[PDB]
DNA sequence: TTTTTTTTTTTTTTTTTTTTTTTTT
DNA sequence: AAAAAAAAAAAAAAAAAAAAAAAAA
């Protein structure tokens, strides 16, 4: 849901803070998106 | 009021608390939850007449037990540091692949689970809190949860973050 | 005039005392303005006209004109302020000689003090000085009457004793009565004594200002005889007062250190934050716009994208219907209760919070216990006031307003019973301790809830995919089924919306036109208070035929039927829509729009197959005021979504 | 002089007319009935002598004493001839009322102290009737002399014993001191008048001889009294808790002509039809249901056989139907029309249980009876909506009550059988 | 002898724990 | 039939408001 957009924005902000950057580059957004996508796991079933 | 540290606790004994007393200048240098070193004098306070005395510490100075900086806004923190500490901080800021370096260093004993390490690292940093024009508060601190089978090193992640 | 040995002692001497007195009088007379000639002239005029017995004095101008007096002010506030009161009294008498009959006293209030501190920064160095702080009022007692000019009554010789002025530091002790020279007990003489209002508040540091690893601090303040009721709990207030210490406060009691309590003798209060005229013209000016309905429907919760139908329903709920009780035996509520049931992440709580913000007498509560006030009434000693009070349920507090209930599907059994009682009989009956009473709560309930299982499934009727019994749902006039369906265009639009909001509210940077919120609430007030539409122009033929057709269709299928209460709700919504336009007479278009909304809700409450059945069967009714572009876009979106599903399966 | 004011009050009481002298005859009838109190309309006093009313509004404390003394003397003058054993004249409490709109509790500032104030509120607690001494006698311990008839002030104003006839040799004789009724109440601001975000304010009411127990907690009341502070041997400094001296109470919400009206109404040939069509005129249809509800309202007759067994005479009605029919509306009308009636849901109501419960106060160890809808509705009607959604305890309780008319409850403290003679009108869906 | 501070007592309420009870698998 | 969660009992602690007695000067 949209709360995942909020989480992605926050994760991009944190990623930017990690490098002490002053503007959120697209690479930070990509990394946050990748991490959040990995956090989601498929519900496998027979 | 303070209480004994965990390292000093003898076997099977509750921590001891002695209410220290602070005076001018150093009257708010200690906040709840901080580990602090108090320098001063132990004294007796009375609590025909009866002489009932209680021990109380009178501190002439309070400082953090494990100072973070050897020397709140970005520049203020920068000046709070020493020359060598700032050299290190600036060097690691320019350190490409600092993400993996932080992940490994923060959790050296936990094998794999790269995603959880990255999550808790971003958690330690966090986002940017903001306030809306209508007054709505935009959450700027990320929470994390860990769920799975036992002996997957969850409580170990929690203990790493705490310590 | 820097001279002498001690500032307070310097003012204590009669010489400089009278010098300051006359200099301050001359400052009041002479300090005019940059352009507002003699601000104090009209100031005193207005104060006397309304009998305000007070004078707010800016510190900037006083320092500019008389720097010596301004410098002396903060050092010894008591004496300087008393001298200022004495001066202003005779100044007022000179301006208004008759006003001497009113309060025989004038208070001087000082504002815009240059140096402002914080409650955590207060130190002994600030004792006995005028200090300006800021904080949140965390507690405030009643307007207690404090002795001002006591006249004790000697018991032995029944002779009333002269006025012993009451001091805020020490309780007055009478001597021996002059007549029979007895040092007896004495008792107050209330009939001949004169009092002064005494309120006690607590001011705590604003949470937004406290640092990370620190807790907010609080200080007790005393408001005296004119600042009373100037604050209520939860107010952010700038308080300028004397950091008084010497009244009785000294822990001389055993097991105590020679500490001193501190209270701020309040001298000025400024709250940092609707009966107007000629705004009736404003409201009427755009009332004739002929499209104001769309404007207002688009001017609800401007921070929420889309959900136009929900916004329309909330507008109708805000303006409300017309309560009517034919004779006295058929109570029909004029409210329009609304229930927003939807899968999470759809801004339902945002709608509820907006309604909280925009509507007067609007209170917010949650199904969980995380709300300040609960749904159910009770009696207990209030934790802060320690007084035994009847805590009326939240619904009662919103007696004539709006009650917002979040997590409507997570209430207790007693909470469910209380909401049922309030929605059914518009009142609450209490028999808890000994209070056998029935107090009425005529609230409009706007509720938010999530479907059972965290996702709304259209294959199931509304009443079964929500953790609410049929009687509860039967009392809501509008049911908004908010569904989060994957849609790339809408997803992109909402992402742009929220990300732009985040960008624009960063700390560093801190088809009609919606009405401004303040004007919107002014319009709501005027409409809700003045215009009372009467449905003398409703087409009974059309409504009756529509109801009969809906009955036949709903019973033709195994679906929830239409009942009389639906006609009631349509009537209420038509009256509300008329109220929006202030018509005073429901018009055919109002009735058609109300029918549109009611049928939309009733259809969306049905299962998937019945949804299409009633859509096609009553598409004419459901398409009123719905231009061709909207329907065509909906159909194109349906077709392209079908194509997408075929592609990706 | 004060004697002149009392004389003027006497003239007002003896000669105020409306012809007929209202207050003279009221004194006659009340004293003959033993009431020994009167209700003085403030507007009549103001019209007859406006100065007296203004004095009352400005100095109630002693002017009301003067009025009471004048009323006592007038009552003697109108009812002096009495049989032996009661000829002693009786003081008269003078309650006063007025049509002036009440002032919000928020306007009771310090200035209004000792003025006559009219405020609205809701009484949330009433203390038990007790004894306050109006005339006490003190006897010296050493000389055993007496100082009978020591006038005692009204209100929460104690009294200090004399020190000199040893020193402080006096003690009170309980058997010789005259006292009167006494009661303290808690008045909360009406919830409607409370500002939106704001706590409700409070006040303490003090009743007197005949004002005690004229109200019960939960009543919506208008109080006209003397804003007064406690007088008990004299960071807040010099703060005296304030209270109202209650003088007039008005509780907000059959003549023979009406008895004859009922007699002729019953005699009508179609009285049943007019009653049937006169219960839910707004509701359409259901004539048989309306007739049945009228029958339930009138009820049968309770019979107690010579053996002592009781046959209930109260009809119980149930209505099962689709949720569309106006049956909850019907229950609301029934509760609004029955002489004694209460509406409630299956699971009781909002903080008002269905059936009575008994609990013992651990501190005071009393037997507090928290009354449910059934016991409150004794002798009347209980309209239970959603009657099919009761709780097991309540289901059993109503199981017993609807037939026996009594709720039997036995707790760790005591056994008892509360009398709940209520007619149940139940609504339900399939 | 006369004040004063303490002493109690007498109510009342509040909080933690335990136990008892109700609902679900 | 048995376990999990909730509710109520009950006991201990705190506030406190007021009346009486012992110690002090
Ligand atoms: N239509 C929308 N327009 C703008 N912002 C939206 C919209 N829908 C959701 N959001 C945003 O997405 C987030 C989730 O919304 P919100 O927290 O109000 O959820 P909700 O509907 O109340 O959910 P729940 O039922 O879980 O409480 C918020 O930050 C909100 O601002
Ligand atoms: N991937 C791993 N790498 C290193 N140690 C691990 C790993 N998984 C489990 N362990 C070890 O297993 C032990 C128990 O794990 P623990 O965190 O207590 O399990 P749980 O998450 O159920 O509490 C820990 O002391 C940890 O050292
Ligand atoms: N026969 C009728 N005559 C008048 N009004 C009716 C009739 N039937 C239903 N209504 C209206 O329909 C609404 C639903 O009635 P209600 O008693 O609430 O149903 P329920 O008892 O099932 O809750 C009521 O507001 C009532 O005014
Ligand atoms: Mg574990
Ligand atoms: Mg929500
Ligand atoms: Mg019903
Ligand atoms: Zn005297
Ligand atoms: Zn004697």
């Amino acid at each position: 849901t949209v709360r995942q957009l909020e989480s992605m924005i926050r994760l991009s902000e944190a990623m930017a803070r990690m490098h002490c950057c002053d503007e959120v580059q697209p690479k930070h957004v990509k990394e946050a998106f990748r991490l959040l996508n990995k956090s989601i796991i498929r519900v496998e079933t027979p | 009021r303070i209480q004994e540290t965990q390292a000093e606790l003898p076997r099977g004994s509750i921590p001891r608390s002695l209410e220290v007393i602070l005076r001018a200048e150093a009257v708010e240098s200690a906040q709840a939850g901080d580990k602090c070193d108090f320098t001063g004098t132990l004294i007796v306070v009375p609590d025909v007449r009866d002489l009932s005395y209680r021990l109380v510490f009178l501190a002439c100075c309070v400082a953090p037990t494990n100072p973070r900086f050897g020397g709140q806004t970005a520049e203020s923190i920068k000046n709070q540091m020493t020359v060598k500490e700032w050299e290190k901080v600036f060097e690691m800021s320019q350190d490409k692949n600092l993400y993996h370096n932080l992940c490994t260093s923060l959790f050296p004993t936990i094998h794999g689970n790269d995603e959880v390490k990255r999550g808790v690292l971003l958690m330690l940093f966090g986002g940017v809190p903001k306030t809306t024009g209508e007054g709505t508060s935009l959450r700027g601190d990320i929470n994390v949860c860990i769920v799975g089978d036992p002996s997957t090193a969850k409580s170990q992640f929690l203990k790493h973050v705490e310590e | 005039d820097l001279k002498g040995h001690s500032v307070r002692e310097w003012v204590s001497m009669a010489g400089p005392r009278l010098e300051i007195h006359h200099r301050f009088k001359n400052f009041l007379r002479t300090h005019v303005d940059s352009h507002g000639h003699n601000v104090f002239k009209e100031r005193i005029s207005d104060m006397c006209k309304e009998n305000r017995e007070s004078l707010v004095v800016n510190y900037e101008d006083l320092a500019a004109r008389e720097h010596v007096l301004a410098y002396f002010l903060p050092e010894a506030p008591a004496e300087l302020l008393q001298i200022f009161d004495e001066a202003a009294l005779e100044v007022v008498l000179a301006m208004y000689p008759k006003y001497d009959r009113i309060t025989n006293h004038i208070h001087v209030r000082i504002s815009h003090l240059p140096l402002v501190e914080e409650l955590r920064s207060l130190r002994q160095l600030h004792l006995n000085q005028l200090i300006r702080t800021s904080g949140v009022v965390t507690s405030c007692t009643g307007v207690l009457p404090q002795l001002s000019m006591v006249k004790y009554n000697c018991n032995k010789c029944n002779f009333v004793l002269g006025p012993f002025c009451q001091s805020q530091n020490q309780e007055v002790k009478p001597g021996s009565c002059p007549e029979c020279q007895s040092a007896g007990p004495f008792e107050v003489n209330m009939e001949e004594t004169i009092y002064q209002n005494y309120q006690r508040i607590r001011i705590q540091e604003s949470p937004g200002k406290v640092a990370a690893g620190r807790l907010p601090r609080s200080k007790d303040a005393i408001l005296l005889a004119d600042l009373v009721d100037s604050c209520k709990p939860g107010d952010e207030i700038e308080l300028t007062g004397i950091y008084h210490n010497n009244y009785d406060g000294s822990l001389n009691t055993a097991n105590g250190f020679p500490v001193f309590a501190t209270v701020i003798l309040a001298n000025h209060v400024a709250k940092k934050d609707e009966l107007t005229d000629e705004d009736v013209k404003m409201i009427t000016s755009l009332s004739k716009d002929q499209q104001i309905g769309e404007k207002i429907f688009a001017s609800i919760a401007p921070s929420i994208y889309g959900h136009e139908d929900i916004k329309r329903g909330l507008a109708l709920a805000l303006f409300g219907g017309e309560p009517k009780n034919p004779g006295g035996k058929h109570k029909v509520r004029g409210d329009i209760n609304v229930l927003l049931c939807g899968d999470p992440g759809t801004a339902k709580s945002q709608f509820l919070k907006y309604i909280e913000k925009v509507s007067s007498r609007a209170i917010f509560t949650t199904g969980q216990g995380a709300s300040a006030v609960g749904l159910t009434a009770y009696v207990q000693r209030h934790p802060v006031s320690r007084e035994w009070t009847l805590e009326a349920g939240a619904l009662v507090l919103a007696d004539r307003g709006v009650c917002l209930i979040d997590e409507f599907d997570k209430m207790n059994d007693q909470d469910r019973t209380s909401i049922h009682e309030a929605m059914e009989q518009q009142s609450i009956s209490i028999s808890k301790a000994g209070i056998v009473t029935s107090l009425q709560a005529r609230c409009t309930v706007i509720a938010a809830a999530n479907p059972i299982g965290g996702r709304y499934d259209p294959s199931l009727t509304f009443s079964e995919n929500v953790d609410l019994t049929e009687p509860i749902i039967s009392r809501f006039d509008i049911l908004c089924v908010v569904r989060d369906t994957v849609d790339p265009v809408q997803d992109e639009m909402l992402a742009r919306f929220v990300v732009g909001s985040h960008v624009r509210h960063h700390p560093s940077n801190k088809g009609v036109e919606p009405l401004p919120q303040e004007v919107l609430k002014k319009y709501i007030i005027y409409a809700k208070e003045r215009v009372h539409p009467k449905l003398n122009q409703m087409d009974q033929d059309k409504v009756a035929k529509m109801y009969s057709d809906l009955r036949k269709e709903s019973m033709a299928t195994g679906s929830i039927p239409i009942t009389v209460r639906h006609i009631e709700s349509m009537i209420r919504m038509a009256e509300a829509h008329a109220r929006i336009h202030l018509r005073d007479y429901v018009i055919e278009d109002d009735v058609n729009m109300a029918i549109r909304v009611m049928l939309e809700s009733f259809i969306d409450t049905q299962k998937f197959s019945v949804m299409r059945s009633m859509r096609k069967t009553f598409a004419r009714y459901l398409s009123f005021r719905r231009d061709n572009n909207e329907l065509l876009l909906f159909i194109l979106k349906q077709l392209v979504a079908e194509q997408v599903t075929y592609q990706r399966n | 002089r004060k004697s002149q004011l009392q004389r003027r009050f006497k003239e007002f009481l003896r000669q105020y007319r409306v012809f007929t002298f209202k207050y003279r005859d009221e004194l006659k009838r009340h004293y003959n009935l033993g009431e020994y109190w009167i209700e003085v309309e403030m507007e009549d006093l103001a019209s007859f002598d406006e100065d007296l009313a203004d004095y009352l509004y400005k100095q109630p404390a002693e002017h009301l004493q003067l009025l009471e003394e004048a009323a006592k003397e007038v009552a003697d003058e109108v009812t002096r001839p009495r049989p032996s054993g009661e000829e002693v004249l009786q003081d008269i409490q003078v309650m006063l009322k007025s049509d002036a709109s009440p002032s919000s509790i928020r306007s009771l500032k310090s200035d209004m102290m000792s003025h006559l104030v009219k405020i609205p509120g809701i009484i949330i607690a009433a203390s038990a009737v007790r004894a306050k001494a109006t005339r006490i006698s003190i006897q010296c311990r050493s000389c055993r002399n007496t100082l009978t008839n020591i006038a005692m002030r009204p209100g929460l104003e104690g009294y200090a014993l004399p020190r000199k006839c040893p020193l402080d040799p006096y003690f009170i004789m309980p058997d010789k001191c005259k006292c009167v009724d006494f009661q303290t109440l808690k008045l909360q601001e009406l919830p409607d008048a409370v500002p939106h975000g704001e706590m409700p304010r409070h006040m303490q009411l003090y009743c007197d001889r005949y004002l005690c127990d004229k109200v019960v907690p939960g009543n919506r009341v208008t109080i006209m009294g003397i804003y007064s502070i406690k007088k008990f041997g004299l960071v807040g400094v010099g703060i005296r808790s304030s209270y109202i001296r209650v003088l007039g109470i008005q509780v907000d919400t059959v003549s023979p002509q009406e008895e004859e009206e009922f007699r002729r109404l019953a005699a009508l040939p179609n009285v049943y039809e007019v009653i049937s069509k006169s219960i839910a005129p707004s509701i359409f249809g259901g004539t048989d249901m309306k007739k049945a509800i009228a029958c339930l309202l009138f009820g049968g007759s309770r019979k107690r056989l010579p053996d002592g067994l009781t046959r209930r005479g109260d009809i119980n009605l149930l209505m099962l139907g689709d949720p569309g029919t106006a049956k909850s509306q019907l229950l609301k009308f029934v509760e609004k029309c029955s002489p004694i009636g209460v509406y409630t849901s299956g699971k009781g109501s909002s903080a008002a249980g269905l059936t009575a419960s008994v609990m013992r106060d651990p501190s005071s160890r009393n037997f507090i009876m928290e009354g449910g809808a059934m016991v409150l509705a004794d002798g009347g009607v209980v309209c239970i909506d959603e009657f099919d959604k009761m709780r097991e305890d309540d289901r059993v309780a109503i199981h017993e009550a609807m037939e026996q008319q009594t709720i039997s409850i036995a707790k760790a403290g005591i056994t008892t059988t509360l009398n709940s003679r209520c007619s149940v009108l139940a609504a339900a869906n399939s």
